[PDB]
């Protein structure tokens, strides 16, 4: 009966806080298939080569 | 709070014998906290 202005905003505050307690939320990688006997460039849970 | 841990076969029941056996990378804690004394404790007339 009141008005949109009203109605609750689900909010999320996202409080985050830095360099303690190390980061722990973290990005994600995206994969691609493997491939065999061609030079290629790689990656390797951080290490990277060809 | 890196624990490196092995078992190995030993056969005696007392003071620790010669020989050569390594240890492993059983579990990190991925904690950061600081830790400067340590205290035993057992499965406790």
């Amino acid at each position: 009966t009141n008005g949109v202005g009203y109605q609750p905003y689900r909010v999320v505050v996202l409080s985050f806080e830095l360099l303690h307690a190390p980061a722990t939320v973290c990005g994600p990688k995206k994969s691609t298939n493997l491939v065999k006997n061609k030079c290629v460039n790689f990656n390797f849970n951080g290490l990277t080569g060809t | 709070f890196k624990i490196y841990s092995k078992h190995t076969p030993i056969n005696l029941v007392r003071d620790l014998p010669q020989g050569f056996s390594a240890l492993e990378p059983l579990v990190d804690l991925p904690i950061g906290i600081n830790i400067t004394r340590f205290q035993t404790l057992l499965a406790l007339l």
